[PDB]
RNA sequence: CGCGGGGUGGAGCAGCCUGGUAGCUCGUCGGGCUCAUAACCCGAAGGUCGUCGGUUCAAAUCCGGCCCCCGCAACCA
RNA sequence: CUUUAAUGUUUGAUGUUCUAACGUUGACCCGUAAUCCGGGUUGCGGACAGUGUCUGGUGGGUAGUUUGACUGGGGCGGUC
RNA sequence: AAUUCCUUGUCGGGUAAGUUCCGACCUGCACGAAUGGCGUAAUGAUGGCCAGGCUGUCUCCACCCGAGACUCAGUGAAAU
RNA sequence: GCUCGCCGGAAGACCAAGGGUUCCUGUCCAACGUUAAUCGGGGCAGGGUGAGUCGACCCCUAAGGCGAGGCCGAAAGGCGUAGUCGAUGGGAAACAGGUUAAUAUUCCUGUACUUGGUGUUACUGCGAAGGGGGGACGGAGAAGGCUAUGUUGGCCGGGCGACGGUUGUCCCGGUUUAAGCGUGUAGGCUGGUUUUCCAGGCAAAUCCGGAAAAUCAAGGCUGAGGCGUGAUGACGAGGCACUACGGUGCUGAAGCAACAAAUGCCCUGCUUCCAGGAAAAGCCUCUAAGCAUCAGGUAACAUCAAAUCGUACCCCAAACCGACACAGGUGGUCAGGUAGAGAAUACCAAGGCGCUUGAGAGAACUCGGGUGAAGGAACUAGGCAAAAUGGUGCCGUAACUUCGGGAGAAGGCACGCUGAUAUGUAGGUGAGGUCCCUCGCGGAUGGAGCUGAAAUCAGUCGAAGAUACCAGCUGGCUGCAACUGUUUAUUAAAAACACAGCACUGUGCAAACACGAAAGUGGACGUAUACGGUGUGACGCCUGCCCGGUGCCGGAAGGUUAAU
RNA sequence: AGGACCGAACCGACUAAUGUCGAAAAAUUAGCGGAUGACUUGUGGCUGGGGGUGAAAGGCCAAUCAAACCGGGAGAUAGCU
RNA sequence: GCUUGAGUCUCGUAGAGGGGGGUAGAAUUCCAGGUGUAGCGGUGAAAUGCGUAGAGAUCUGGAGGAAUACCGGUGGCGAAGGCGGCCCCCUGGACGAAGACUGACGCUCAGGUGCGAAAGCGUGGGGAGCAAACAGGAUUAGAUACCCUGGUAGUCCACGCC
């Protein structure tokens, strides 16, 4: 779980760390591993599109299966890994047949436990299944948008969706952040929360901490000048200006949701 | 003090060399230029 | 030096703007109440409108000189 | 003239439903060893969304510009 | 006070003498609670102040060692 | 040539880069060189760069570029799939000695190695743009085993030495040896083998994976160095012999032991922690489409090929970049003796240089420095500059505190040399002898030789024992900022910025926002414990009142309201 | 273990002196800060002019930056010298 | 040694004793829709607030959180604080019955350790109602009180602290 380090030295003296001793200190496994490239925060274009991203550390990513397309087969969990790309855990599971993949870890799961994908399997943390199967008032995550997508919500740590009540064809989410959004009944689900729950409870410490994670010094805008961002200029910090993004659009209260073609499935908005 | 010119062919012909020029429009109207004015050392080479 | 505003019963403030009749509250006085006071109730007195002069049928009011007070300004070498 | 009622008729503002336009950065297959793309099945939305034209609004994010003169130097005050 | 114009405010400490410094009283021209307030161990090629030590910084400079300066030969400019 | 001085983790010796014959020989001095010049990186003429094993080209990819079609865009063009290019990355293979005026792991001598073709003999199933294994990987820390290398000793050769001594525990020089092959060790990794079955590996599979069993307990992979061999070979100090007197020819002894020990190697190991650490090919292996008296593959042998390019010289500088023969800048490797913790530093070894104007004088004055009576900041904006402190072991050390510190706080004591404990201790290393054995690079036991702190006592020398170079000034109060860090390249290094933390708010993923006329990307192959914007800025106690003005959000009944 | 300490190579550039027609179109000398990390460096690519980049100074973009360089509008225009 | 102290074993009884995991009912607030209409709320009287944008009343449905009417009683349990809808699981203590057994192991106990209402604090969630602080309206000589309409922290849960 968490600990607290020891303040023998200045930027030691802050961080907390979250330690886990049921992870996989071995080697990642092989077989699924493929180059993923740094950007930097450019497009195509090279120009930067999103600021205060890059340097980092090189990271390998992990073909991680949220689908659960394979069906009725029980697995068998391996090892605990810790995800370099995800907030939560991942398990190196495999199945009867003898095939091993990469799956989210959940909340309540061990080295060593039994797992199945399908509606044949019944309610335990870990199995996969379409929410008509599923009794309302129940706990879940990785759920999908459109049937067979494979799974988009609630997939960092601790984040769970819960389902209120099924209208036939539609069922209705309560999504983390209190918002109320309906999906298609013949998309899946799996039970139970995501692992790694104490990941809010880790504090950085120094500066170097955010900085190998893959961030960039962050500048305010009362420091800049007129023509670099709306703000800055004056003798002696004036700010005097409604807060505004680098680009002139109001902010810390506007909102920009304009999708439309969704609208008819969201019921409720955050409160 | 580091003088502003660090040699290095490999980086000149690729940047200034004779093909990256014949690879664009506007390097081919930079050659239709350098043969209109008579010049020798079109481009930069061996 | 210049610009704007103000000075009204004992006090703090309206009314001047667009001239003829000055109001609100506290305070004060006499009475009532309560054994006595405050509070509450009834009734009333109290104002040269800073000062002087002019314009006008009429000046707190329109304007000017002067006196006191408040704010702004008194900067660039 | 007012208030009004049955019918016929005319279009308009909303509501529900369907599938052919269209969308599909869902699953699958072929072209094809290719996560681009196109076509073909199927499922889900759905005449919305999105786009062009006209138009109201917001708008220093962006651009072109204005911001007087006399003045015992200029500014201020004042004048024209 | 990185804020106090009036001001070198007044009082006490430090010095023989303190417009700086340190501790307080509140008369805050015109502090103030994320354009964050009051404190804070450690840290700082940081601002201000005091003491010890140490010396040419100074009282007042004195001598010596080398590179130029001066002379001789060769070479041979510049601002204006 | 005889002396002197200078650097010596460089001012030495080699590469990449980048220049482009500047390298070498002869000859020449007008012009270039800040002086003269028979001199030179300057003119003129000639010579020199020799590769299957070095590097490049080649095979294979990363960042990214081009990009058939395709999507999109007034045009130009942009993006991008299959593919195709692109190292600073990975993939086959050589070392020693000698030789030139100049080049040599390339030439010669000696001894080896690697990738393929053709043919032969004996066996045998081979075969992809497809699957798997492998290749294939992080920071940091410590130990063990060695090597380059250095010292001493033994031995060999020479000398016994121009002022007193030196046949002896004296002095000087030399004591070098690879690639490859065999052995397969210190150490490290891991349970092998066999039978059977399977929705796993876009299809298949005897290969990998998984699931049940039997048998036996080891087998196997990897691995510097050592010992043999390579080698009765080469080298080798010094003599012997000819001088164009620069050097060449000839001959040639000792060639071992012990100790210390790398930042190099085993180690592209092992442990631990976290920020969690390429891709593809070569290689190995298994099959489909197919081909089977074949073709191909395994092994041995013979022969042939291993092409093209660069190779000179400078390479911490007069040849590169700075207009200059410019006190600057330039990545990587090798890297010795004594003192020392050390690549600091001091003086030297190897090696290479004295910086391409000097000769005299010793004025004021200027700069780089040495010393200073007496006082010691009185200087001055100000302790700016100098001065002084300065090492090791040990003694000891406050307020305050986030209980880590503060702190090496401050302030103190001993430091040389000789003998003794001890003809050099503790300790380290470790042969011979004795013994056993699953017999070899083995293990116990054994202990000579070698090497070597430091502590104590006693004695003695100078004024001074960390004697030089080298090498902290410290204490008290207090403002700002938490601290490391970053910035005005070339007048501002700070109280400015960043910082982790906190708060607010936008976004339900074809997400918000941003680049782009569009497509397409980033955001993220992440999804509310996530991401974007803003403000403040560790941490402790907190963070009060106002919705009038502006902005924002929510609701839309009424008035008004563009186009149509 | 440490954005840990003292301190070379390396990087950076706080104080003074010298230099300022310098040896140098920001250097040298005597002292300095960091010195296992937010470190530094080589090779090779990508982002570009009302844009790029920026631990944000309106600094940097070939010795030039509150809008680079080169050619063309263009012999811009000038009540000014 | 003995046994009348104390302690233990066999069988049962009653209980809001403590802890963890679920479920159920009424009511409250808000959200959405239909019916429907000028008041609703509140008090000593009234006002602020809510309401023709259509409230309150009423019906249907949904989302949630907290406390558990009647049983309930100077009844019960535990050392105390303190604890009550119900259910499962783990489990402590007390009492009774007819006997056996160990054989004084006992009592108290500074220092010390542990538990310890509420309020309050820190990290992280949730947030119906109630409600410090606070604003507004009244009472009043004044009301930064008593009262009313709103209303944050907190009150609830997990882990520590006080």
């Amino acid at each position: 779980a968490v600990v607290k380090c020891k303040p023998t030295s200045p930027g030691r003296r802050h961080v907390v760390k979250v330690v886990n001793p049921e992870l996989h200190k071995g080697k990642p496994f092989a077989p699924l591993l493929e180059k993923n490239s740094k950007s930097g925060g450019r497009n195509n274009n090279g120009r930067i599109t999103t600021r205060h991203i890059g340097g980092g550390h090189k990271q390998a990513y992990r073909i991680v299966d949220f689908k659960r397309n394979k069906d009725g087969i029980p697995a068998v969990v391996e090892r605990l890994e810790y995800d370099p790309n995800r907030s939560a855990n991942i398990a190196l599971v495999l199945y009867k047949d003898g095939e091993r993949r990469y799956i989210l870890a959940p909340k309540g799961l061990k080295a060593g436990d039994q797992i199945q994908s399908g509606v044949d399997a019944a309610i335990k943390p870990g199995n996969t299944l379409p929410m008509r199967n599923i009794p309302v008032g129940s706990t879940v995550h990785n759920v999908e948008m459109k049937p067979g997508k494979g799974g988009q919500l609630a997939r960092s740590a601790g984040t769970y969706v819960q389902i209120v009540a099924r209208d036939g064809a539609y069922v209705t989410l309560r999504l983390r952040s209190g918002e109320m959004r309906k999906v298609e009944a013949d998309c899946r689900a799996t039970l139970g929360e995501v692992g790694n729950a104490e990941h809010m409870l880790r504090v950085l410490g120094k500066a170097g901490a955010a900085r190998w994670r893959g961030v960039r010094p962050t500048v305010r805008g009362t420091a800049m000048n007129p023509v670099d961002h709306p703000h800055g200029g004056g003798e002696g910090r004036n700010f005097g200006k409604h807060p505004v993004t680098p680009w002139g659009v109001q902010t810390k209260g506007k909102k920009t949701r304009s999708n439309k073609r969704t609208d008819k499935f969201i019921v409720r908005r955050r409160s | 003090m580091k003088r502003t010119f660090q040699p290095s062919v490999l980086k000149r012909n690729r940047s200034h060399g004779f093909r990256a020029r014949m690879a664009t429009k506007n390097g081919r109207q930079v050659l239709a230029r350098r043969r209109a004015k008579g010049r020798a050392r079109l481009t930069v080479s061996k």
